[PDB]
């Protein structure tokens, strides 16, 4: 067709589109926005990974209402009879059929675009009304169903294990604490809600580093909820250690936390494993030499193992996660840095010949990190909810009403009092726990 | 790491060869503890542990974190009488 | 900055009062060292809430501070022989500022 | 060969990740080469191991752990951001507590994100840096100006 009444015709060129290198299906490196739509709706072939990647990452170079407009421009093919008959069986048909595949993928895996913009949804139902022709009058049956479904805001596969109880009796929420709940059931329950926190994170909340700017609270709410959860347990662990002023009760608390870690590492809950490692690394907890001096050497190895994960830019951690088999709760913080660095170390508009192209190679990399986050979000955990305990950990507010300085400072002053510097000698402190301090152990049945 | 004694037979044994926690000692028949001091760590900042005060050896327990297995290194020997 | 003390010697069932001159997010307390025995915590005020006492001394001792006058008191009442110890003043702000510790020896008369 | 482990701390959005990329330098931050660089400072050749955690700022409790792994610190703030300049002393207070020292090697880095207009006078920053007894270096991401200078100067304080 004409190069003017249909803009998706301008021929390819080294100022319109660049492909990657290395074998028979092209991969886009950069491209103007028009070219990028054209390849998103190509007559010759469909590209599912392009479609997937594009709908995940376009909002940083083209606003969602622009996209809809392009997708319609792409659909209004004009007419130039024998080799114009091919111009219907081989061209307009595939294109138009590949616009509607976009619209279906769009309105079905990224519906948040239409939650946040009624007019965008309006135009789409308008546009899919204009769709006629019994070839697609069946794609439009599929998209409009999807639309309506989306407007309507346990089944364990195997048998869960039996729910371990230790001192605290079922139904007695008032006795629930670190040392009286069963260590196995603590790690189970934390891991349970920690996984559910992890699974809630939608890629709308990561792409664009949007959790690091003014509207993080509007846009990245379940990620923040997930980060704030693990911040609180780390602080709780710390408050439990240094607020146990007695040396013997403290070695009992540190011991019980390392044991939780143990079940954590058994469940492949790397988030909860790192909650504990961070606790043990804080400047209050790390300095208590007397308290670690009495840890069973088998336990010191268990913690040494976990801390070494973190060492060397998380090398051992990264290894282990790629080997273990789900269910699994990964540590989110690494994908956070990888997504920022990637978005900030690759240019937004690779320029060539004097015109800007949209760096889609940079977008593809961000999409890959997002994709990887999802592969760990699908397999759930074969463990039973103890709603009484879940409520206990849900409510942990170790910081009280204190700001973070006041509290961090307090936690350090407390470690200072209970194990003083070299000159002044170690005072002895009352017991506060009235129950016995022996670990029920970390084996079931 | 390498601990190399001197003086002969006040001994001396600083070393070189990074770890934030360290217990160097004098392990001085059958050998046993004769002296240990701690350098740079937590509460045991400068504590000092003697036995009751003959081929002297130099010690160094090396450790990254208070829960890490050490790496002990001995000396050469500095027996005297 | 320094920490000070004021007390002395007195007989059983007495009412000895102790002082400290400190010369914000902090915590301060008292410790005593009975001779031949390990140093012991007696009491503290985390300004956050209230004060805690050692088990030995539950209802006999009481802590306080006149923020107006940079001072900290341990009130010792219903004293006994067993509390014969040097009594240290101690304020943890970002450093452990301790005190030399006045002597307190109690006889029965 | 000597190896120096450097930690970049600062508030979010001052461009600490921008500063590191521009020291090493398509950028891929999975590879090991993305945070080590052989450099030659003052004739002596060394290898810079650079820990930058941008994006994990909300993981506040994790800060003590990360900071501990390093022996020098770039304390970065943005120049258009006044809050971040005010927040600088807190990072210095925290780094001291953890290394356990009052004379931890650190240099104060003021970054130019060209975005709004400067609101922190280079006077203030130097005056602040004089009190802490440490170097002050003003850097620009979009120009690499003095990025090599911040890092090399930190290695100098370490030495």
């Amino acid at each position: 067709p004409s190069a003017d009444v249909y803009r998706f015709a301008e021929p390819d060129s080294e100022e319109n589109i660049i492909f990657e290198e290395n074998a028979g299906i092209p991969i886009i490196k950069a491209g103007t926005v028009i070219k990028l739509i054209e390849r998103l709706t190509y007559h010759m072939y469909a590209d599912p990974n392009f479609v997937r990647t594009f709908l995940t990452t376009y909002r940083s170079f083209c606003k969602p209402q622009e996209l809809l407009s392009l997708i319609i421009e792409r659909f209004e093919i004009p007419e130039p009879s024998a080799e114009l008959k091919r111009f219907r069986k081989e061209y307009i048909q595939p294109v138009q059929l590949r616009v509607l595949n976009v619209c279906r993928h769009w309105v079905e895996h990224h519906f948040y675009d239409f939650e946040r913009d009624a007019y965008l949804l309006q135009r789409m139902e308008e546009f899919i009304g204009t769709v006629r022709g019994k070839a697609m009058k069946k794609w439009v049956e599929s998209i409009t169903k999807i639309i309506q479904r989306k407007k309507i805001a346990i089944t364990f596969q195997s048998s869960p294990p039996t729910v371990e109880w230790h001192i605290s009796r079922p139904g007695h929420i008032e006795t629930f604490d670190l040392l009286t709940l069963h260590p196995i059931e603590i790690a189970r329950q934390l891991t349970l809600l920690e996984s559910d926190l992890y699974r809630a994170v939608q890629p709308s909340e990561l792409v664009g580093s949007v959790w690091t700017k003014e509207d993080k609270e509007i846009n990245s709410p379940n990620l923040l909820k997930m980060i704030r959860h693990t911040t609180n347990l780390t602080l709780w662990f710390e408050k439990c250690i240094v607020e146990t002023e007695n040396l013997e009760e403290r070695v009992a608390v540190v011991s019980r936390i390392i044991e939780i870690l143990q079940v954590f590492q058994e469940l492949n809950n790397f988030n909860g494993v790192l909650e504990v490692v961070s606790a043990m690394n804080s400047s209050p907890v790390y300095r208590l030499d007397h308290t670690f001096e009495q840890i069973p050497s088998r336990q010191k190895k268990i913690l040494e193992e976990a801390h070494e994960l973190s060492e060397d830019h998380y090398k051992k951690y990264l290894a282990k996660l790629r080997s273990i088999n789900p269910p699994c709760v990964p540590f989110f913080g690494i994908y956070l840095t990888n997504i920022l660095k990637t978005e900030e170390g690759n240019p937004e508009v690779l320029k060539r010949h004097g015109k800007e192209l949209i760096n889609f190679s940079k977008r593809r990399k961000v999409a890959e990190i997002t994709g990887e986050i999802q592969q760990y979000q699908n397999q759930p955990y074969c463990l039973r909810v103890e709603s009484d305990i879940k409520r206990f950990f849900e409510n942990l507010n170790p910081m009280g009403n204190s700001m973070e300085k006041e509290f961090t400072d307090y936690l350090f002053n407390k470690s200072l009092e209970i194990e003083p510097r070299n000159p002044k000698p170690l005072p002895r402190f009352p017991k506060k726990y009235s129950y016995p301090l022996k670990s029920p152990g970390v084996r079931p049945s | 790491v390498q601990l190399v004694e001197s003086g002969g037979g006040r001994l001396s044994c600083a070393a070189s060869g990074i770890l934030p926690i360290n217990v160097m000692g004098w392990y001085r028949s059958q050998r046993e503890l004769v002296a240990t001091i701690v350098t740079s760590g937590g509460s045991t900042a400068g504590n000092t542990n003697y036995v009751d005060s003959a081929v002297y050896y130099c010690n160094l327990k090396t450790r990254r974190a208070p829960w890490a297995t050490p790496n002990n290194y001995w000396g050469q020997g500095t027996q005297v009488t | 900055q320094l920490v000070e003390s004021g007390g002395g010697l007195v007989q059983a069932e007495g009412s000895l009062r102790l002082s400290c001159l400190v010369s914000r997010s902090n915590l301060m307390g008292w410790y005593r060292q009975a001779p031949g025995k390990q140093r012991e915590f007696v009491a503290r005020i985390n300004p956050t809430g209230s004060a805690n006492y050692a088990d030995s001394v539950r209802g006999r001792f009481t802590i306080s501070k006149d923020n107006s006058k940079k001072t900290l008191y341990l009130q010792m009442g219903s004293l006994q022989p067993e509390d014969t110890a040097v009594y240290y003043c101690r304020l943890i702000q970002n450093r452990d500022y301790w005190g030399q510790g006045t002597q307190v020896t109690v006889s029965s008369h | 060969m000597t190896e120096y482990k450097l930690v970049v701390v600062g508030a979010v959005g001052v461009g600490k990740s921008a500063l590191t990329i521009q020291l090493i330098q398509e950028y891929d931050p999975t590879i090991e080469d993305s945070y080590r660089k052989q450099v030659v400072i003052d004739g002596e050749t060394c290898l810079l191991d650079i820990l930058d955690t941008a994006g994990q700022e909300e993981y506040s409790a994790m800060r003590d752990q990360y900071m501990r792994t390093g022996e020098g610190f770039l304390c970065v703030f943005a120049i258009n951001n006044t809050k971040s300049f005010e927040d600088i002393h807190h990072y210095r207070e925290q780094i001291k507590r953890v290394k356990d020292s009052e004379d931890v090697p650190m240099v104060l880095v003021g970054n130019k994100c060209d975005l709004p207009s400067r609101t922190v006078d280079t006077k203030q920053a130097q005056d602040l840096a004089r009190s802490y007894g440490i170097p002050f270096i003003e850097t620009s991401a979009k120009t690499r100006q003095g990025v090599d200078d911040a890092f090399y100067t930190l290695v100098r304080e370490i030495r």
